[PDB]
């Protein structure tokens, strides 16, 4: 439960530090 | 979207400290807390609900459901006393911080405010200024609302109010100023400075005469 | 150690152009969120906008779009914030802050602040204060009252450190005119009002200024 709300929290601003993106 | 928390909160030291953040289903989301010392940048002590950064002791905790999110410090003591916020990540380009928590921990008893409410002086009316002068000290803890009434209505253009500042003996002090040209000054029949402190209210008043 | 440093106060007048700027150290800088607070002095903390220095990718608190513009330089490891056009409400505290990106291997929150930057902004140049008394009318209450200075700040003693049990110099409060107030109280007995001499010295070195005031009891 935990986990589910951290996944659709960080959502918001997850960002990738691989470039470019695939 | 508001988060809202207790403008003050006091203790006594070595019981449990709860701060409450409220938000609409802010449960659905991770809260954050941040403490922050006057003069000091602030301090993230607790993250994702229920989680501490390195360095932060264990007597911190936090939990967060439904409409509440909750920071909870334990054996609280006087280090901990200082401004704490809660905020979350609301949706993309939202992210909000509480109005934030004055936690005091009670070093001594509750001290009611003493008020002198000094009217412009000659001097000053010679300049083409008028200037009401409320101050206020020895309270505690170091948190009051300050209201200004002329003749018996609220007036909030003008006022100028600091926040408090401890005096040497630990207690609080603050000051508020009511700007007025001479003629407003004269032409009402009475101001009053009004302090609230613990549910309690102090006032004063002075006429043009 | 991860460190932000941010650039040092700054006095600006209104319609000025201005940038601070937050240099990180310590980590790698294109893989955490920059955050800018606001923080007006005894007032709460508000968010302004974030950058993403990876790519550049900018987010911003919809009262402040319009007003401000982040940036970031990749080589010197440096946001910045920047106002075209100042304004005397934007006088406040502001604050960088580091900002995880999202994965469980990071704080996916502020963990890491800068010191802050005091920023004010003011139409006023140098300016000397005005000094009134604040008369008293078993203990009495008086004061004088330091008035449209500029810029900080000025001291004030009581019969030159003589005076200084009851004595409270409180902060200043910025006008709306761009100039500084304050207030100095000091409590006495007040059958001594009669015959002690009570005068409070201000002192202004930014303007070369210095003020010697007797406080009287009016008739």
């Amino acid at each position: 439960e935990i986990r589910d709300k951290k996944q659709e929290v960080r959502a918001l601003f997850y960002r990738s530090d691989i470039v470019p993106l695939k | 979207y508001e988060l809202t928390q207790p403008p003050s909160v006091s203790v006594a030291p070595g019981t449990t400290a709860t701060i409450t953040c409220g938000g609409v289903d802010i449960g659905s989301t991770l809260v954050h807390w941040y403490q922050q010392r006057p003069g000091q940048a602030p301090l993230l002590v607790i993250y994702d609900d229920s989680d501490r950064p390195s360095g932060i002791p264990e007597r911190f905790s936090g939990s967060n459901s439904g409409n509440m999110a909750t920071l909870t410090i334990s054996r609280v003591e006087a280090g901990d006393e200082a401004d704490y916020y809660c905020q979350v990540w609301h949706s993309t380009s939202a992210v909000i911080f509480g109005g934030g928590t004055k936690l005091t921990v009670l070093s001594q008893p509750k001290a009611a405010p003493s008020v002198t409410l000094f009217p412009p002086s000659s001097e000053e009316l010679q300049a083409n200024k008028a200037t009401l002068v409320c101050l206020i000290s020895d309270f505690y803890p170091g948190a009051v609302t300050v209201a200004w009434k002329a003749d018996s209505s609220p007036v909030k253009a003008g006022v100028e109010t600091t926040t408090p500042s401890k005096q040497s003996n630990n207690k609080y002090a603050a000051s508020s100023y009511l700007s007025l040209t001479p003629e407003q000054w004269k032409s009402h029949r009475s101001y009053s400075c009004q302090v609230t402190h613990e549910g309690s209210t102090v006032e004063k008043t002075v006429a043009p005469t | 150690e991860v460190q932000l440093v941010q650039s040092g106060a700054e006095v600006k007048k209104p319609g000025e152009s201005l940038k601070i700027s937050c240099k990180g150290s310590g980590y790698r800088f294109p893989s955490s969120w920059i955050g800018w607070v606001r923080q007006v002095p005894g007032k709460g903390l508000e968010w302004m906008g974030i950058i993403y220095p990876g790519d550049g990718e900018t987010r911003y608190r919809a009262s402040f779009q319009g007003q401000v513009t982040i940036s970031a330089d990749q080589s010197s490891n440096t946001a910045y914030l920047q106002w075209s056009s100042l304004k005397a409400s934007d006088t406040a505290m502001y604050y960088c802050a580091r900002h995880g990106r999202g994965v469980r291997e990071v704080i996916n929150a502020f963990d890491i602040w800068g010191q802050g930057t005091m920023v004010t902004v003011s139409s006023a140049s140098t300016k000397g204060p005005s000094v009134f008394p604040l008369a008293p009318s078993g203990t009495a209450a008086l004061g004088c009252l330091v008035k449209d200075y500029f810029p900080e700040p000025v001291t004030v003693s009581w019969n030159s450190g003589a005076l200084t049990s009851g004595v409270h110099t409180f902060p200043a409060v910025l006008q709306s005119s761009g100039l500084y107030s304050l207030s100095s109280v000091v409590t006495v007995p007040s059958s001594s009002l009669g015959t002690q001499t009570y005068i409070c010295n201000v002192n202004h070195k930014p303007s070369n200024t210095k003020v010697d005031k007797k406080v009287e009891p009016k008739s």
